[PDB]
């Protein structure tokens, strides 16, 4: 079949053409942000062994937590020409960056005019129910401030590592095809 | 008072808001297009 | 078919012809502000080759996001008429802007002077109840002030790039017609 | 056919002949306001290259949005007797001013007398009150304040252009009963 | 006070409220297809 | 079979080639973070004896507890290509390190900038209500500090010791086919 | 006050936030894959 | 106040976290692997 | 105040936490049954 078995665990050194940012709230596994990179070395499999894979797109989806400033990748697809075929497989892999699991960035927040604003207004407030010897602005700058959600934003041409968790047989779209008018 | 983590993308690139009608923005990208291909 | 297949993950350069101001509220991905781009690229493939798709319009969809001022696109069809035939697909693609996803913008609010009227009566009602030894106007401009919502202006004639995140396979109308005269 | 395929996306430079007033307010969209231009260009076309669809009505609707200052238009019909036939088709488009979507215009309110009659009753009798060592004609004023809505107002003979979402097939009156007349 | 962000669109291109009849504009626009087509 | 049967207990020196941050909260169990090692010594048999198979890939799951500072980690899947032919298990085992049950770190909390912000905050409120002879961002900043949770990063080339549970019979990919053909 | 537990992750490696399109990624990925090929 | 029971562990071996990549954990297992075989 | 009846084992007899890997409990057993054999 000129495709051999890929393994599971398998890696292979890529680089990230567009980049994204996280949405990383308490619902973001639903909100994914896609993101996409290209493969720029070969497959390392497990017994000191290759298989040529390169230049071929993988697209991405995204979305950190909070706690861990990391930008978890679970991948979509793959692509891939090589000679006159087309290859478009389903890939349940992730991506890792400097070792550890997930691409690392900056949490980013933007409440700051807002929460200055809020702040203020009950500051004042406080200070003038004191001192008699406004109040229904806050309310409103809280439910605009509480709108946000902190997002860790990730440029595009940072150097991560595809892993493919459980293994697949590559395969062309003609073959694909074949075996599907079998049934 | 302020917010927590730090309140900035570390890379400011913002969009151009100029105000061209539709067809002057045809026109740019046929110039665009013709640079390109030459 | 002379038509190859535009495998997923294929990205072409672009440039914006109409923009909008995306809606960026809780309630945005409903009320959607369309857009459109025209093609002034080649079609960038995975392993490094092109499909000359150039001058051509597809048409979009935006709404915007607060937390990161970018504004999600989200495409809706092509259209191209490379000779004496016509276009007409679906695509599921979406747009990029320098390196990231979605185009950014910088967010825009208009309650400025509804606001300070609003804050101007409960500061003058806090001090009249403070120092006798309105109030009824205030909740009206609250109501009147929250019905707006913070918008993302995009201009018409930036560049961006739009991105295919799933393969399909380009065919003309008349070839449409023919395979929907089978069944 | 002697008819093209308007394809998906194709525009026209046109000039509006009957203005409205955009009913802005969180009820809108189903309270809609006519209004009407007529075509003043050639079609332009996705490959460069046009049809000559000149001097002719396409009616319209109107609504407006207060965030962005703009007014949404949602196409209804075309119509058109270039020579001795009629067209009549329905366009599901839209129109665009100066690149972004929807014409632009100045948000306008009016409780200007009422709502200075409300805030001078409520001042007068925070201080009678407070003074002590009217009130129920302030709750009339607000919900006669209360019934209106702000609304965007456009003029008649300002320079836009339509854009057709959905392509369609241009077809006369004859054309259209012959084929009714098949099934 | 005042609002959050910037308030204020960064390229003011309003429309003309001018009172000019249905058949007025109906000119208008012969006038300027016919010049245009010229 | 020319493959031995793995029984119970044995265990083999290893090395961790992925990390990852174990999320250690009171639901971790269901949020795993994925890991990786790969055998780096000769399977230990309970009768002093042993069974060549090295240089393969293992992956794993992982998730912390916060009372002792360990990373509980279970196995998933075995990836071999001893020769021409390929295998893939599944392996109930788990991991240990420096003698005991999981490898151990040392937890991290982030919640320290808001916390701070949270604690001024209220500390301001009790004595500005204390010194009359802000309250409404207190709540605010707790439930911004109430999303996170500590985790423990495990590095990428520490030492362990995977050891197998429940014991197995080790099969390649062919002999399974072959045996999944009978039924 | 502050934290509990050490908030401090021992080793930094954060991402670069530098703004390239697309096609400039594109064309360092083939820059890094032919150097490493040779 | 402080805890109950002892708050310490009694043999204190802790992981080091460094910042190397996959592929470098690879080349010093393929090392390790090496030098115990001989 | 304390607790009640007496809050002490009266032979304390514990276990020695040391931070030896599985291999050298292995090998260790080993010494040891084959001195016990002997």
């Amino acid at each position: 079949p000129r495709f051999p078995w890929i393994s599971s665990g398998s890696f292979v050194e890529a680089i990230v053409v567009e980049g994204a940012d996280a949405n990383a709230s308490v619902t973001g596994d639903k909100n994914t942000a896609p993101m996409q990179l290209r493969l720029t070395g070969k497959v390392q499999m497990p017994n000191d062994e290759e298989f040529d894979l390169t230049g071929c797109f993988v697209t991405l989806e995204a979305w950190g937590d909070v706690s861990s400033e990391r930008a978890i990748v679970r991948s979509r697809s793959i692509s891939c020409k090589l000679g006159d075929d087309d290859i478009d497989q389903k890939i349940a892999g992730h991506v890792s960056f400097m070792g550890k699991n997930g691409i690392k960035g900056e949490v980013v927040m933007r409440n700051g005019q807002i929460l200055l604003y809020a702040g203020g207004a009950g500051f004042l407030d406080g200070i003038g129910k004191g001192i008699e010897k406004a109040k229904t602005l806050s309310d409103y700058y809280i439910k605009r401030a509480e709108q946000y959600h902190p997002v860790i934003p990730i440029g595009a041409g940072n150097e991560v590592t595809l892993v493919f968790q459980d293994g697949f047989q590559l395969e062309t779209l003609e073959e694909a095809r074949a075996k599907a008018a079998a049934r | 008072g302020c917010a927590g983590v730090k309140s900035s993308f570390d890379c400011d690139a913002t969009t151009s808001d100029t105000c061209m009608t539709m067809t002057k923005a045809n026109q740019l990208a046929r110039d665009k297009a013709a640079k390109q291909a030459g």
